[PDB]
This record gives C-alpha cells, structure tokens and sequence, in this order.
C-alpha cells in the first residue's frame, strides 16, 4: 500500500517509529523539511 | 452541483478591514496558498 | 486592539484537536479555516481570537423576528469583526455584511447511501448482434 | 437509483432534507424553477 | 488547470455604479441567468 515516505505522513492507520537514541531519530528531529517533521511531530507525541 | 457559488470571508458593513481581508484573500489566492491548503486538508487526508 | 473572528465547527474547516481540553486559544483548533485566518492576520498585521459561534449556525433571518442568527448575526450587531468560516456569499446576507472575494468554489449536491445476472454469458456482444446470429 | 435532482423530486420513498439554516435551505426556499419548487414544498410539508 | 481565477465586471474606483453593479451580478447568478448564458452559449450551440 505504501511505496514513498510521504504515504506514511499522509495516513493514519499505519504508525511509525525507530530507535529511542540513534542518528534516525535525531535527523527526524532536526530537519526542516515540511513532511519530516510533520512525521517527527506524529511520532514525538 | 445544482448550482456554482462560493465561500467568503465576511465582515461588518463599513468596517475598516474589508480592503486589507479582500487584497489577503486574493494574494494567497494568487501565491497559491489556498489551492495547497485545500490539497492538505482534502486530498491529502484521503483514508478510503 | 485584539480582534475577535467568529467561525464554526465543521470537518474540515474548524476541528478540534486530539488534546484541545489541555490547550487554550487557537492552539484549540485545526482545519482549513484557521490555517486560513492565519494566513489573513499574517498579511494584515492583526492579532486575532477564534470563537466559535454560539449556536453552532451559518445565518439566517427570521420571518417574524427579523433578526439574524449564526455567523451573520454575529457581525451585524457588532459582536465579530470577521467571520473565517464556510459561509456562503448570497444576495440576502451581501446586502448587511461585506463579503470579500470567493476563496473556495462549491455548490449544491446530493448524498446518498452506496449502493452480475445469470446470463452474463451473453454480456460480451450487443443484443443486436446475437440477434443477427440467430437470423 | 437516483442520477439528478429531477429523480429525487419525482420519487417518493427516499426523503430529502438539508440544514435548517444555511445557504442551501434559502436556495430552495426562494427557487422559481419548477422541480425546485416542488423539492422545496416537499421539504416544507 | 493551473489555477483558479474568475470574471469580474469592472468598474472606477469610487464610482456609483459599484454596488449596484455587484448586487446585479449576484442577483442574476442567484436566478440561474449566468448558468443559462453559458450553456447558450458554450454547449447548446455545441457545432462538435
């Protein structure tokens, strides 16, 4: 069903996530592009 | 569709901020601000 | 100096949030309709206050009573200074409130509920054609 | 089943209605087309 | 398309003919006149 990194952002049903301390979860936390944070801020909360 | 209108952003008769709202709905209409707003909260939220 | 905007809640417009009851202002809300009243006070430097109407209703006059309710009744007596909302520009509410230009096009539709034979045998060719067979 | 405005007004076992106090209940309202007439003396009665 | 735009019937700045003019436009798309017109003159007279 999903075939981009945008598909996870732009649905619900499915939820995501990566390591609590590794390089992954400090790049969702810190990039500035729009659909990696709007991930990041899904998975922060 | 039974007919063709539209949405509007209403103010007070004679208030002072019926210009600057009509010249803030035209440049988002023309920066394209309200054509990726309603393909965020349309489109984009498709879940069928 | 701080301007109160009256709206209504309705998918996709105005929502609330999943933890609006811990969240005060318009941290509240979502939808189409903030994202738009924000964009409108980010051009016209004005700091604004989302109110969702009382009785949850777009305006309409009364027959007898003659007065507005809704949205429309909100901005004629002076208790909103401008309605970001779903509301329709029509004859009766342009001619006692102002109305900017459209920002989204729309009309009337219908909703309803959704919703092979057995000689589906005979389906791939024209009821002409099975007839100019058996002739 | 139904396909125009012109199929609901004519049927009668699937009723119709709209919001009491918006845009669309005026339109009917004060509509001076026949099938909308009708639509709107059904939504009336 | 790229876009979505409309017509409008323009008139001065500050002329008196302003709100009269728009109250016409709306009272003429309320009626269906302006939905006639285009089918007259876009499908009805379809020559394809």
């Amino acid at each position: 069903p999903i075939e981009s990194a945008e598909d996870l952002a732009k649905q619900t049903e499915i939820a995501y996530g990566t390591l609590d301390s590794g390089s992954t979860k400090e790049f969702f936390r810190r990039s500035k592009i729009a659909v990696y944070e709007k991930m990041w801020s899904y998975m922060k909360s | 569709n039974l007919d063709s209108k539209g949405y509007g952003v209403a103010t007070p008769k004679g208030s002072a901020l019926g210009t600057p709202v009509n010249l803030a709905v035209l440049k988002l209409s023309e920066q394209g601000i309200l054509d990726k707003l309603k393909n965020k909260w349309w489109y984009d939220k498709g879940e069928c | 100096r701080t301007i109160v905007v009256t709206t209504i809640l309705e998918s996709p417009y105005v929502m609330y949030k999943k933890n609006h009851e811990q969240l005060e202002g318009n941290e509240r809300y979502e939808g189409y309709c903030v994202d738009l009243a924000y964009e409108i006070a980010k051009h016209v430097r004005i700091k604004y206050k989302l109110s969702i109407v009382g009785d949850g209703k777009y305006g309409a006059r009364d027959p007898e009573t003659k007065i507005w309710n809704g949205m429309v009744g909100e901005l004629v007596y002076g208790r909103a200074d401008i309605a970001v909302a779903p509301l329709t520009i029509t004859l009766v509410r342009e001619e006692v409130i102002d109305f900017s230009k459209p920002f989204m096009s729309l009309g009337i539709s219908i909703m309803i509920k959704k919703p092979p034979g057995v000689f589906s045998f005979l389906d791939p060719l024209a009821y002409e054609i099975w007839m100019c067979i058996v002739f």
